[PDB]
């Protein structure tokens, strides 16, 4: 169930859902693990949003703890390419894929609440069959393990060789780290 | 009494169509048997004017009713020649005090008719056709010299070409 | 099912539904297991009401048997970080996470039911795998075990000696020794 | 399915649902098992029609094969805090839990119908694990099995001896033994 | 799917689905199993007639292969409560709790049509316990047997000891001979 | 899903779904398995189009595999009972019940398409239980195939010795052989 | 889901569901398996389409691995008895029913896109009981193998002797086979 | 769920979702795998832009694991058939179904993202059965890929030689590789 | 008679601009590639007008029709010179009564028209842009002496700068 909101406008009064007022906003919630139909749904959202304004800011909530890597990496490269700045948020919780669209976001724009917590390890997979097909599957997970690290060192200002030997093993961060480590900017302990 | 009433055909239909038509059964003519509006008044009773709203009442003291057939294009051509208070008679003294003189060839009409048809609108509808054609003309007639005779063809209704002027 | 009642305004009449009409009056409840669908939907509803107005005060009726705890931290820190005072109730049931978010409502503005019943114990988890990847979630969990007891004891004024003792086992507290252990403020017996 | 109706009033004709018909006359409806969901949805009915009118007596209609205690609990709470006196009618059966809600009601206001039925047995529950759990779980459950019989002495006007008795296994109670054992008023056989 | 019909009334045009427009005809429908959710919806609809119009008489249409008995029980106490005749006819199949309702109906007023069937056995019941719960359980059907049959006298006009010789085991009783067993008054073969 | 229409009438346009549209023509349909809920649907169209004309000829598409006995005498009664002449039409194919409810439509307003196929045989059942018992329900099924087949012959002209053999064992019968058999009247291949 | 679209009139906006759009233009989606349901709603469509206009041509675009017969055959009956001539569009595969309604259609107005693929092969069936009922089953499908060979050749043209030796077998054509076949007429490459 | 938008026009404000917001600007999604049902869904939203404008590009953004073929060349034979120019766009991964519409595109209009992937790979397929059968569904899937394998080298450029070798087996390509393979024009980095 | 019409144009535009249906065969007409305001009016009719919502005998009282062309941006810059009504002359008389000339270069008009079409309030909105702007300067010009001349800049419209004055 989904709770209705009453919009008090000159025109008149219209109902809205609780997703959908804030959508109004530039606000875009990212909930549950990280699929092609849920990662499709927000790529439509930050489209829309572009088109009515590509001067205001954009916020996205995350609390997910991830999920398919490639479904990820379609919202990542959509923030890239538009103009307007993606805020990011962490509430909760953030993954492999769903802290890498955390440090993705605007330069000075992205926050950890107090008691947020971020866990980025290595992609996973597996494939059974030949083994000239392994080998296939082998090296394409080991670009983007690559690729995944490049860039994670570019938004977080790391060198290559400490994300690789962090990135190793499941690795989790408190939100005071997390600025320390470049992932963030700040922490939104109170409304100032 | 005498009043155009606006969508009598829809009431009359449903009494002459008798069927929807949406079963195996029933049959179904949309277009091919559609009912044409100036037959269709011909058929026309007191019963049929209630359901429009008129009171029974008032329909028994006037018995006679009088239906009137839509303008035809063979029609609109006797309109234009026959009567006296004809438009075609009208812009012809219009001028005739300005000492020139106007024509109106059997090309020009069969045209005129053609378009006055499809607006839907009568022999009212047909000053539209002719004023908007001897618009320019008429804006610039005066002004001209030694004109004494205008002559308006087929294609000037059209607007292809323009009216051809005779000079005295 | 959910009954739709008629709100009588000026305007005209308008239809909503129970849970909708209660929104409107700022009042969110917390029913079911914490999950982050559940989560997410509450942290929406906080948002809006503050923007209506951030001045008064807001209720939050809890009954729940508890869930996700990364579920609800996230609940928690939102009522920290806005200015409005998120007044918190308990109803039938507050497991070890419904009974951290009504603590953490406003000092002054915390109450429980005659016959409520809280509960409180320590986090529970597990894993299998390699002996170095049970190590990292051992250390994460118990962390989190050592911060749930610090913010419990700032909440509740005891010391955190003492919610350590407290919280090693299932421990159910009545009405009345909530409010003798600083867990709320009083008691809504009957309307006055 | 649920059938829509029509309300005829001055200002226009309106469509309403079954259910929500009712609820304009102050009527509420207790069906199926009594869980958190369900029982949360019925608490904002009664808040709903607190407000709407407080000196008008509610109507509270049980048919239920009873269930969970903590859920069954916020609704007697719910009937002693709010002013409006909540009359009670027994339809079909009323279990452990549905039956204490009957009895809960305003004295005087309480009826049954001639083939309706009541049935009482004590609180239900099981537990796994250490030695050390059980014991805690199983004071806590037979707090509540005190409890329940304190209350039910309070409204019956029996002595908590008897209820102890009564209770120990399940007992059926037809609805002219319930009158003179003090559970309800008397019986709507017609309509005077 | 339900059928959407157009009623033509003077104030406008109004969409109905095919139940709700009977329902404005004082026609209800008792389709398939006798349960608490379906019959407790039955009910809402009677109390919404009799307020509507006391004396105008109510339609029940039964097609079901019965169900549980308390669920019917509450619809037949209801049925004798308001003042309105209810008539009732059988479509189809009336099974053990159909069938007590058809004959509950008023006198004269009960109707069955030339191919349907009336089945009539004993209550169904079981229980797996201790044998002191097993004797509770035992005598409180053996009472529901015996006041089933005292009411089924009551409208049959038949003698308690015939019903409990037929209702000792499954018997089927065709439209014509439920005519002479005195459930039913008449058969609506055509309409003159 | 089901596509919406839209019915351009005097008052102004009108959204129907596709089945809508057809019920206000007088048209029924008859899909799928033949059970007590899409029985009981049936009959409410029936005695809608009843009350707005009863001098209109129904019809009645059947593309039906057969089903419950009980919930198809329901409808064969109703066709019955009532005055307009409801048209029947074999769509597809029409099963043991489908094409009872087939020949029992009005005289001479009985079709069946080119291709259409139609199948009978006996009634179907079983019980397990006591020797007694079985008994009871072997007398009744057998009171059914009796009444089954007296109906038949009715409606088909044939006698009841040539529908107890034809009937022993499924029995396809082509469109022709339909109209020679008495099922039907004529076949509507083209609309002339 | 369904997108929703605006079809702008002189009248006002008025919202479309994709699918109720393109039946506005006699156009109609024949998708999945044939089933009792699915072969019920696509006449419903027909039918409308007739009333509204009876000389103008419907297109139906068939996307289906098969399915039922008995479902498709009323299909057939349907295109063959209504006076419009319902063109037929192969898209993606056109099964062994797929393909006897897209041959079906009106001569001249068939089309194959080119990578369009259709399939043909016998009946399918199946039967468990004596062998005096396994006879009864053999022969009723064996008369529709022959019919529909029978009827594939009227409209192909082919003889009744090569379409028993080819469809013994499962038989894949493409889509300029098709064409030399007699199955359809022409190939709708580009927009011209 | 989908969120709810309103689009500010000058007549007054409408109601749109997100997936038909994007819709009025010529923008198609395509997710998840191809199957019959979204096939057939994406087909008419490109029909019903041809006829509003069939001078304006269409934008086709693709987020797939691939999926049936037949399902797939439906979309591939309507983009080459219908005059408007179809912009492809790869967001997140292209399988070999979804690379065969990505090329498919009109040329000088097709793009990938900087972090997409590519993959292609020859058909998959099966068959049970006899030794007869085995091979008529072996020589139709060898069609398919000669087929496939044709249209490729068309929009690709390169010869029949290389994709056949290149599609032995999977064979991943990165957005840089592809745009040097012919599959696309170029990249959309950023917007300028 | 005479009057806007909101929403015609597209009643217009739905009828003239389409002959194509939906489906596969169906021909698509390729057409609207731009608004045309002006000259979709031009191609008005009475059956038009009937789905508008006015009746077929009160269109008949009035058979000529007159479609006027809506306003472009050099259009604007001739209403403020050429007519004798334009503004310019207006305020130009305004401060001739003070003994003050008065300037409007063409550097600030091309200005103000782009300012009008934004607002999409038309000619009649044009005030607004003028006023705005000499507000300050007609504040402080009776108690201003020795001024006998005002020139406003393209930079006074956007507020920088301050009109020029001449002693």
């Amino acid at each position: 169930l989904v709770p209705m909101v009453i919009e008090q406008t000159s025109r008149g009064e219209r109902s809205f859902d609780i997703y959908s007022r804030l959508l109004k906003e530039r606000v875009i919630f990212l909930t549950g693990q990280v699929e092609d139909h849920m990662a499709n749904l927000i790529v439509a959202q930050m489209l829309f949003l572009e088109a009515e304004n590509p001067e205001k800011d954009i916020y996205l909530y995350i609390n997910s703890p991830g999920g398919v890597i490639t479904a990820g990496m379609s919202i990542y490269d959509t923030m890239q390419f538009i103009k307007p700045d993606v805020s990011t948020i962490c509430m909760g919780q953030a993954a492999s894929m769903g802290a890498f669209l955390l440090t993705a976001g605007a330069k000075g724009k992205r926050f950890c609440l107090p008691n947020s917590r971020v866990m980025i390890h290595q992609p996973l997979g597996g494939y059974q069959g030949q083994a000239t097909d392994i080998e296939i599957h082998a090296r394409e997970i080991l670009k983007v393990k690559g690729r995944m690290n490049e860039l994670m060192a570019l938004h977080t200002g790391q060198s290559l060789e400490q994300i690789e030997r962090d990135t190793e093993r499941d690795r989790f961060l408190s939100a005071p780290e997390a600025v320390e480590y470049g992932l963030v900017d700040s922490i939104l302990t109170h409304r100032n | 009494c005498g009043g155009a009433f606006a969508g009598l055909d829809k009431v009359i239909s449903h009494r002459v169509e008798t069927g929807s038509g949406i079963g195996f059964g029933a049959t179904v003519k949309a277009k091919s048997d559609k009912a044409s509006e100036g037959e269709l008044l011909a058929q026309v009773e007191p019963e049929d004017l209630i359901k429009f709203g008129l009171i029974p009442e008032f329909i028994g003291r006037l018995p006679v009713v009088a239906t009137l057939n839509e303008l035809s294009e063979e029609a609109l051509i006797q309109i234009l020649k026959e009567p006296k208070n004809a438009l075609t008679k009208q812009y012809q003294a219009l001028f005739n005090l300005e000492g020139v003189d106007l024509e109106f060839r059997d090309e020009a009409l069969d045209a005129i008719a053609k378009k006055a048809m499809a607006r839907k609108t009568g022999a009212r509808g047909l000053r539209s056709i002719v004023e908007a054609a001897l618009l320019d003309t008429m804006y610039d007639l005066p002004s001209m010299e030694d004109v004494e005779k205008v002559v308006i063809d087929e294609s000037v209704i059209d607007g292809q070409s323009e009216p051809l002027l005779i000079y005295g």
